[PDB]
């Protein structure tokens, strides 16, 4: 099994903690969701290839501009996170984190994922929403997101409901492999 | 760590940990509080634990069986007796604080009522300097201790066997050299967010969210002056 490392960025709130602990649990917590994420080390077998995933986050990290990019030595596939309930999020997958990951991680493919995808049909979600003259990050946004950074590709998921969580891990392992 | 402590924090929440007759005597609100406190001293036993990995049995092990030039072995694990008399008297004071909070004829059931004072003490004056001063050195070597231990890994036969040999177990799975090194650098950063959780459902008694807000601001503080610190160096 070849050794590969997985990193996941993006703002505060934007998913990338449950999504790493719901991936490695197999499941969203039933009785307490942890609030931080250690590491994990994930056997994955995609498309016939048997690879040993090392999992880390950078929560905790996003006000020490020093301290963060100690994360990145040896990353193999970035996950660049954003929260489909926060467009503003969005905006700055472009203008912050993107810079950085392509000054200390070049040539590493970066996945766009779409955290909270079921938070489209809140109805909570979109009155709050509305009263700042916004609504959910829309598919097509996502998209063109992905395409104008150069992202490897663009996915959806919610940690909640586990829709499209391990798709996103398999395609890491998968974009992580290439030449 | 030690059978006792392990037992102690095997179960993946307050909640599950204690017994279930004993939860069902608490407020909701009590049940949300002492499970993130429960987090905070069980990610706490897992950094000594990993401390204990990179002293023990890398470093030591080094020492013990391989003839590496001197100093070698000090760029490989940096500041590793300090962090771990740091982390040890701190996890100590929580172990000690659970103890105490303990009903008597019980091993499991606790509510730990005041733990801001304890926070406090351990982000505050020398032992917060003394963090201070070790992290900012542990995070300026982090680098070269990367790149000096992929270069013994690709140059040297004996370092591989050893190396093969000693992370073998299954219980070293994501506890290599390497993966060692990140989680201590990245351990300084949950303190704010664990310590914030806790805040959050401590508004019970108005002296201990205040203890715990000061905290907070020490922990930021502690982080701030680590980050203005680090500078990085190379082999
Ligand atoms: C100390 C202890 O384990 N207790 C004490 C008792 C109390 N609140 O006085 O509550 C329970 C319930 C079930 C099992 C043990 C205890």
């Amino acid at each position: 099994a070849i050794r590969k490392k997985l990193v996941i960025v993006g703002d505060g709130a934007c998913g990338k903690t449950c999504l790493l602990i719901v991936f490695s649990k197999d499941q969203f917590p039933e009785v307490y969701v942890p609030t931080v994420f250690e590491n994990y080390v994930a056997d994955i077998e995609v498309d016939g290839k048997q690879v040993e995933l090392a999992l880390w986050d950078t929560a905790g990290q996003e006000d020490y501009d020093r301290l963060r990019p100690l994360s990145y030595p040896d990353t193999d596939v970035i996950l660049m996170c954003f929260s489909i309930d926060s467009p503003d999020s969005l905006e700055n997958i472009p203008e912050k984190w993107t810079p950085e990951v392509k000054h200390f991680c070049p040539n590493v493919p970066i996945i766009l994922v779409g955290n909270k995808k079921d938070l489209r049909n809140d109805e909570h979600t979109r009155r709050e929403l509305a009263k700042m003259k916004q609504e959910p990050v829309k598919p097509e946004e996502g998209r063109d997101m992905a395409n104008r950074i150069g992202a490897f590709g663009y996915m959806e998921c919610s940690a909640k409901t586990k829709d499209g969580v391990r798709e996103v891990f398999e395609m890491a392992t998968r974009a992580a492999l290439q030449a | 760590s030690m059978e006792m402590d392990e037992k102690d924090f095997a179960a993946d929440s307050w909640s599950l940990a204690v017994d279930s007759s004993f939860l069902q005597q608490h407020k909701k609100e009590v049940m949300k509080q002492q499970d993130v406190i429960y987090e905070l001293i069980q990610t706490e036993l897992h950094h000594v634990r990993t401390l204990k990995i990179m002293t023990r049995l890398f470093r030591t092990g080094m020492l013990e069986e391989l003839h590496l030039e001197p100093g070698v072995v000090q760029g490989l694990f940096p500041c590793v007796d300090e962090l771990s008399d740091i982390h040890t008297r701190f996890l100590s004071q929580l172990l000690e604080r659970r103890r105490q909070a303990l009903c008597p004829g019980s091993t499991r059931n606790f509510v730990i009522h005041r733990l801001g004072d304890l926070l406090i003490s351990q982000f505050s004056g020398p032992s917060a300097e003394q963090m201070c001063k070790t992290y900012s050195e542990f995070c300026s070597r982090h680098s070269k201790a990367l790149k000096l231990y992929k270069e013994l890994y690709a140059r040297d036969k004996r370092f591989q066997q050893f190396i093969r040999k000693v992370t073998r177990p299954a219980v070293l799975k994501r506890h290599g050299v390497q993966e060692c090194i990140l989680l201590v650098t990245q351990r300084i950063t949950k303190y704010p967010l664990l310590i914030s959780r806790i805040l959050q459902h401590s508004h019970g008694i108005e002296e201990e969210r205040q203890d715990l807000t000061t905290a907070l601001g020490l922990v930021k503080e502690l982080l701030s002056n680590v980050d203005e610190g680090i500078y990085q160096l190379e082999k």
